[PDB]
């Protein structure tokens, strides 16, 4: 019953990397979701949240009976993760978008730690293979695209009904821009990414049922 | 929290009728205050100014006659937020006991009508000095409002450029609460145009230019109109 190691899967680990990667300017956060066994602490979904903070474990706990019923097997917040630009529970901090001015190389950390009343320690993370990406995980990021809507359609919302036109058509040209902001850096790019996803795994599938075919002969 | 706002056509304006005078020179403030919500915050807004000599103002006595306050202002009253003083010749940017005693005086009467409290009345304090060779000139200013624990305390004065202003998220947040119950000289110039998102800025624009290029005249014939009037009574004064 002592956390002793961490297990992230694949699929997982490309969400909360894809997360970070929305933006370089601030902390983006989510909920690791998971079974907790012998002292190993299995990640096998994600929750990204809108930004610590209470209620949303609610609504995570809540997911996470969903996807227990779902996948047939234990499923509980077992802690959250965040991002770190330009510089009890489980904790991943995954330290992003730092490159060299010279060498022009980018490097990316992922720290692993046990948390609890504001102490933490390191805990041994190991990244354990998946055959593909989850059902559950492609929804996760798709649903990256629809929060960062979400957020920018409730910040129009205080503004709206605005008694002068200038402000109005100002408004609008700056939630025009934003949603346009969103789809081609966030949206496009996920729906480009799932089609050569998709294109490129026929294209491996043929060329495998190509060598099965004559490597029985 | 409070904030004065001032664009650079007002500010220049105000700059503009000091230098001309022959000596010192007082006159009213006219803007609006618009409230928002965050606690609140409060943008008092100067949209333009208009010269007074004190001495039509007062009895014969130090003490502002009401009668003939009401009878320059007329029904610019629910508009005047504040009131400025300027003084040639000095670096010092210092509240006289005279000045105190007018900002007191203009507070009151104002604040009724305005559609403000007494407690954000504005006075603002401009000077022009010069260079013992008068090669280089510098011009000072503040505002100041009369605080309820019997304080002149300075605000911060914000002039509204291209490279910031006082509405910086880069929406603009529908203000609460407005002092202003006067008609706005371009937002009638936009009911004009009867309009039904980039095609509407570009008429909204092109239609003020036209709007700018007519009022020229009219502005030149004012102001012709006023200077005249201005030597009238200046000659009348010498010759009795």
């Amino acid at each position: 019953s002592s956390l002793q190691k961490v297990e992230l899967q694949t699929d997982v680990y490309m969400v909360c990397l894809q997360h970070a990667l929305s933006t370089e300017n601030f902390e983006v956060m989510g909920l690791l979701i998971g079974n907790f066994a012998c002292g190993i602490a299995k990640i096998s979904a994600v929750i990204i949240l809108r930004r610590i903070s209470s209620e949303q474990l609610l609504k995570a706990a809540a997911e996470a009976e969903r996807l227990t019923v779902e996948l047939n097997r234990p499923m509980r917040v077992l802690g959250w993760y965040q991002s770190q630009p330009h510089i009890s529970f489980v904790g991943l901090i995954f330290s992003v978008f730092s490159e060299g001015k010279e060498s022009k190389e980018h490097e990316i950390f992922l720290n692993c730690f046990q948390s609890d009343n504001g102490e933490a320690t390191e805990i041994p993370l190991e990244i354990v293979h998946t055959p593909d990406i989850s059902d559950r995980c492609l929804r996760t990021m798709t649903d990256l695209s629809k929060i960062l809507v979400q957020e920018e359609e409730d910040m129009a919302e205080a503004c709206k009904d605005h008694p002068d036109v200038l402000a109005s058509i100002h408004n609008n040209a700056v939630r025009t821009r934003a949603l346009i902001h969103i789809t081609d850096i966030i949206t496009k790019p996920l729906v480009q990414t799932f089609e050569k996803r998709i294109a490129l795994n026929k294209l491996r599938a043929t060329h495998l049922q190509r060598q099965l075919q004559e490597l029985q002969k | 929290d409070l904030l004065v706002t001032i664009s650079g056509a007002a500010l220049s304006l105000l700059f503009f009728e000091n230098v001309r005078s022959v000596g010192n020179q007082m006159g009213f403030l006219l803007g609006e205050a618009l409230e928002f919500i965050v606690t609140v915050k409060i943008h008092i807004n100067v949209e333009a100014i208009v010269t007074c000599p004190l001495a039509d103002l007062l009895h014969d006595t130090n003490h502002i006659n009401k009668e003939k306050l009401k009878d320059f202002v007329r029904d610019k009253s629910k508009q005047v937020i504040g009131w400025f003083c300027f003084r040639r010749n000095t670096t010092n940017l210092t509240l006289t006991l005279k000045d105190k005693l007018l900002h007191k005086q203009f507070a009151s009467h104002f604040s009724g009508v305005n559609g403000c409290k007494e407690d954000f009345f504005l006075t603002c304090l401009l000077n022009a000095s010069t260079s013992e060779t008068s090669g280089t000139h510098k011009f000072r200013h503040v505002f100041l409002r009369h605080n309820k624990r019997g304080m002149f305390e300075p605000i911060s004065l914000k002039i509204n450029n291209l490279g910031d202003d006082a509405s910086r998220s880069d929406y603009k947040p529908t203000p609460v609460r407005k002092s202003t119950r006067t008609p706005d000289s371009f937002t009638k110039l936009i009911e004009s145009l009867n309009l039904d998102g980039l095609d509407s800025a570009m008429l909204i624009q092109k239609a003020a230019e036209h709007h700018l290029m007519s009022l020229i005249p009219k502005v030149c014939e004012s102001d012709l109109e006023v200077a005249e009037l201005e030597k009238q009574v200046h000659e009348l004064k010498i010759k009795i």
